[PDB]
């Protein structure tokens, strides 16, 4: 039932239940010491080694279950991608912010 | 200090995070020659 | 007078934000103290070893004794008689000749 | 008395005092007759020396024209080849600033400064708190460095 | 330059630029009656700073109240434009 | 500023007299304010070793006040050393016997607790009333504002202000009041 | 206001009595107090509006006379207390029975005093950090009062 | 093994040092420690500790800038908070945007 | 003046009162009735 969302969830998150997103940004908040040790084996499996480093994850049901057994170690945010996926040629430009947009063309010039 | 609201204007919280004052060069050449790219 | 603190103490204040908004511009001239604000030097009554001797007045005994030279002293800067007593030869040697100079 | 009024007593009102501010449409006249005021200064060498906070290496640094300063690692630069520094955060005269967001343009601000020498620090002593401790269990670290002098922080009426 | 009479000079100074001779006052004032007194005297022409000076006493803040005057007549004021060594010619 | 090496070194550390009024006032705001400037922790140029504290003159000490009941309730102690010499008094009977004890032991109690605090006791000068000596007088460079809001007493409210305060209620004529 | 004069022949005479000021911004206010909308905005210091419901020697008003509700009939009596014990009423002091003089010791500047200064004893084992024994300041009675600080005031010091 | 326990403490009570003497420099303006450097990187001017404490020492006139505008912006975000709706922010309160 | 951790009533005349920061309860018609907490 926790991970059975409500209209109000969605609302306060602005998630839509239809069209989910397709990669999670998880990063490590908090230490896997004092915790039992299956815990400190799903951190490990999941590359979470060196706190407030985001990696890369599928929103999958086999990560989602192990993604749940850290769920209090860690932060989940939806990945976005507001000019869409990087090419070849942008690959070299790229940075994530921390909204968790990654944009694919970064100038370090004021917006305008 | 004021680490919650560089969040919120989509900065990085940490200062030396992305941003010019970090990633652009530190110095140039007299001449205007570009240094080498650092290390970090 | 749009600076939020007052201009009259330090310096005046005047903040602007560039047209793009991308440099603040500050002047801050100095403020001089107005004339009539001055005291006047009083000369009737001086170098200031001179003032010492005064203050450190020497009316009973000529040189007096330690304690109550060193208490005589200490009245006078406001500090106890521990500072001015001496020290050994152990850490008189310590000390460096010539320490280093900055500027 | 009208509704909503409550008569003064202590906890009525806060401590503090509202404050009031300038209406915005006359500031952006008297910013832009600030920033006028300051460009003339400029223009016409009403300046004297000028400090500024350049962010060099990982550390920014106070300097100004005659200066010297140490840093804490290899540069890659030739002894005497003169640098230009490229972030500045704000630079100062006796009588007006600039204050960067977070840094001044190019155009505004060129402080150049050269290596001087460089050399390597002395030796340091590292012996971790441990058991054991013994007299030889100890490293001599010791890093490269080299020095620059700030030769001239210049400014130009761009503002 | 070592020079022993600035208050001296400075009149001479003021006179050659057409200029009234200084008043001094103390403009500020710190435990006097005390054996540590600071005080700031500053020489006032036309009831204008010329100059401030800080000394441990009046005559001494007096005397170096001209040598502040006297440099700024000669420009000699450390906040002055540094010289500029790196001129290529 | 073109001031010589040396007396700009004088300038900058010399030492000012500040003077607090403790009418109506709470010893440990006086003692939080009075201790800061002894310190020197109002300078810039503010470094443990660089003794820089200054002066600090506060008068009417007989006339602070405490909140609640901590005129009987606040007890000072003391110990003279010797079988049965421990002695505790309250504070309304050290302020009686000794007014200036109270805002002297608060400066004490707030004050680092090393050598340097004894040095820095002695700038303190503490007076039971408004007289202050000749000398102390001269020496006085500014004063500071007092810490507490002293409420207005009803006799010292103007006729005008009690009528700007409405009515809440009025007695029937019927009362005898 | 009716008082009596004394000739022997003693009359009671009807004097006229100050009036309310109308208009009260709250209007229907159920209490008094409420009407001014002052419910949550008064302390100690404001003599001014405890003034009002207290008699010549400074005792307390009845609560019917004085039309506040018992939420506001006992504060107001805190408050008034408070004032007295800081000297905040110097023209509303006791009536010497026979020109008795005042006991003539100084008297210590107090405020915020909970309870009277004869009725608390010394507490001379203060008790450790963790232990430590407060002190009241204040009374419970205004907790409801409106705060302008960050964090809750500190009733006990 | 003083030495290398001292090398990392000399970092922490340097900052320390600086944090005593900004809250002095502030003070003598009329604002605390916490508003003074808030609010100055909410104006997106990023000055460490360590040259806050040089310009108060050197270059005292600066500071005096530095404190007004750090107390303008308190201002501004006061008026913020008190004044809902859409109104347009402070002049200094505008946030410059970098991609 | 029986210290008890509970004061009662053991008459009618009895009264309460609240001396010197303890609950008194004094009785006019009898003496014994006279207690404190
Ligand atoms: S104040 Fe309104 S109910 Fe009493
Ligand atoms: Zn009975």
């Amino acid at each position: 039932k926790v991970f059975q969302p409500k209209p109000e969830d969605h609302e306060k998150y602005g998630g839509d239940p239809q069209n989910p997103h397709k990669l999670h940004i998880v990063t490590r908040i908090r230490s896997t010491k004092r915790r039992p040790y299956w815990e400190k084996d799903t951190i490990k499996m999941l590359g979470l080694q060196k706190a407030h480093s985001p990696q890369i994850h599928k929103n999958i049901p086999s990560v989602n279950a192990k993604l749940k057994v850290v769920k209090h170690l860690i932060r989940i945010q939806p990945l976005k991608l507001p000019q869409g996926l990087p090419t070849e040629e942008t690959m070299s430009s790229t940075c994530l912010k921390s909204t968790g947009e990654l944009v694919v063309q970064w100038h370090l010039k004021p917006v305008e | 200090a004021g680490g919650q609201w560089r969040l919120q204007q989509g900065l990085a919280a940490n200062p030396s995070g992305y941003g010019p004052l970090t990633e652009l060069p530190d110095w140039s050449f007299a001449d205007g020659r570009p240094a080498p790219p650092m290390k970090g | 007078t749009y600076s939020s603190l007052p201009d009259d103490y330090n310096c005046q204040v005047d903040l602007a934000l560039t047209a793009d908004g991308r440099t603040i511009v500050c002047y801050h001239p100095s403020v001089d103290i107005p004339y009539e604000h001055t005291k006047p030097i009083p000369q009737p009554d001086e170098t200031h070893e001179q003032i010492l001797k005064a203050k450190l007045e020497v009316r009973k005994s000529k040189q007096l004794e330690q304690g109550p030279m060193i208490e005589q002293l200490s009245k006078v800067f406001y500090t106890t008689k521990h500072r001015w007593y001496p020290h050994g030869q152990y850490h008189n040697r310590r000390k460096k000749l010539n320490p280093p100079r900055d500027r | 008395y009208p509704q909503g009024y409550v008569p003064k007593t202590s906890l009525s009102s806060p401590p503090w005092q509202e404050v009031v501010l300038p209406d915005p449409v006359e500031e952006t006249r008297h910013h832009a007759e600030v920033v006028k005021r300051v460009n003339e200064l400029i223009a016409t060498g009403q300046y004297g020396r000028l400090f500024a906070v350049v962010h060099f290496a990982s550390h920014q640094w106070k300097v100004t024209a005659e200066d010297l300063i140490l840093i804490e690692n290899e540069l890659d630069i030739k002894c005497g080849e003169r640098i230009r520094l490229e972030k500045v955060l704000l630079v100062g005269a006796d009588n007006f600033t600039l204050l960067g967001k977070p840094l001044l343009r190019k155009e505004l601000v060129r402080v150049e400064a050269t290596v001087i020498e460089k050399t390597e620090s002395w030796p340091k002593i590292n012996m971790k708190f441990r058991k054991r401790k013994n007299f030889r269990k100890k490293k001599i670290i010791v890093n490269p460095q080299t020095i620059l002098r700030i030769n001239t922080i210049e400014i130009a009426p761009r503002l | 330059w070592t020079v022993v009479n600035p208050m001296g000079l400075l009149v001479e100074e003021l006179k050659k630029r057409n200029i009234s001779a200084p008043e001094s006052r103390l403009t500020r004032q710190s435990g006097s009656t005390t054996a540590l007194p600071l005080y700031f005297v500053g020489l006032y022409c036309d009831r204008k700073l010329i100059a401030e000076g800080p000394g441990e006493t009046v005559l001494v803040a007096e005397e170096e109240a001209a040598r502040v005057a006297l440099r700024k007549l000669y420009g000699f004021t450390e906040n002055r434009r540094p010289w500029d060594y790196s001129k290529p010619k | 500023s073109s001031f010589s090496r040396a007396p700009q070194q004088w300038a900058t550390f010399a030492r000012m007299w500040y003077l607090l009024d403790g009418k109506m006032q709470p010893p440990g705001k006086l003692a939080v304010i009075a201790s800061n400037k002894l310190q020197g922790l109002n300078k810039p140029v503010y470094h443990q070793l660089s003794d820089c504290g200054d002066h600090v003159v506060i008068i009417n000490t007989r006339h602070i006040a405490f909140s609640g009941n901590k005129w009987e309730q606040k007890v000072y102690s003391s110990h003279t050393g010797y079988p049965g010499g421990f002695r505790q008094v309250t504070a309304a009977q050290l302020h009686r016997k000794d007014p200036v004890a109270i805002v002297k032991l608060a400066i004490y109690g707030m004050l680092p607790k090393n050598l340097h605090r004894r040095t820095m006791m002695q700038r303190l000068h503490l007076f039971p009333d408004e007289d202050i000596p000749e000398d102390i007088l001269k020496n006085l460079v500014e004063e500071l504002p007092q810490p507490r809001r002293v409420p207005k007493r009803l006799d010292e409210y103007t006729q005008e202000e009690i009528e700007a305060f409405p009515r809440v209620w009025t007695p029937p004529d019927d009362f005898r009041m | 206001l009716r008082e009596v004069v004394k000739i022997t022949v003693i009359e009671g005479r009807i004097t006229e009595t100050p009036k309310a000021t109308p208009d009260p911004p709250n209007p229907s206010g159920q209490c008094p107090i409420c009407r001014w909308n002052l419910k949550h905005k008064y302390t100690y210091e404001d003599v001014l509006l405890l003034s009002q419901f207290i008699r010549p020697y400074g005792g307390m008003l009845p609560r019917r006379v004085t039309g506040l509700c018992r939420e506001e009939h006992r504060k107001i009596e805190e408050c008034v207390k408070m004032a007295h014990r800081a000297g905040l009423l110097p023209n509303h002091r006791p009536q010497l029975p026979e020109g008795c003089l005042p006991k003539d010791k100084p008297k210590l500047n107090r405020y915020l005093t909970r309870w009277a200064p004869k009725s608390v004893k010394p507490i001379y084992k203060k008790g450790h950090r963790w232990n430590k024994v407060g002190m009241a300041v204040g009374s419970p009675l205004l907790k409801d009062n409106v705060c302008y600080s960050r964090r809750p005031l500190k009733m006990m010091h | 093994v003083k030495c290398t326990k001292a090398r990392r403490l000399k970092k922490r009570n340097l900052r320390t040092l600086w944090i005593n003497r900004i809250t002095a420099a502030s003070q003598e303006h009329g604002l605390k420690y916490p508003a003074f450097i808030v609010n100055l990187i909410k104006c997106q001017v990023e000055l460490n500790r360590k040259v806050l404490v040089d310009l108060a020492i050197y270059e005292p006139k600066t500071f005096k800038s530095l404190a007004a505008l750090a107390k303008r912006r308190q201002q501004e975000g006061f008026a913020a908070a008190l004044g809902d709706g859409k109104e347009p922010e402070g002049i200094f309160s505008r946030v410059v945007q970098y991609h | 003046f029986k210290t008890k951790g509970v004061i009662k009533k053991r008459c009618k005349d009895c009264y309460k009162v609240k001396r010197r920061g303890r609950w008194f309860i004094l009785c006019k018609t009898n003496p014994k009735h006279k207690q404190r907490q």
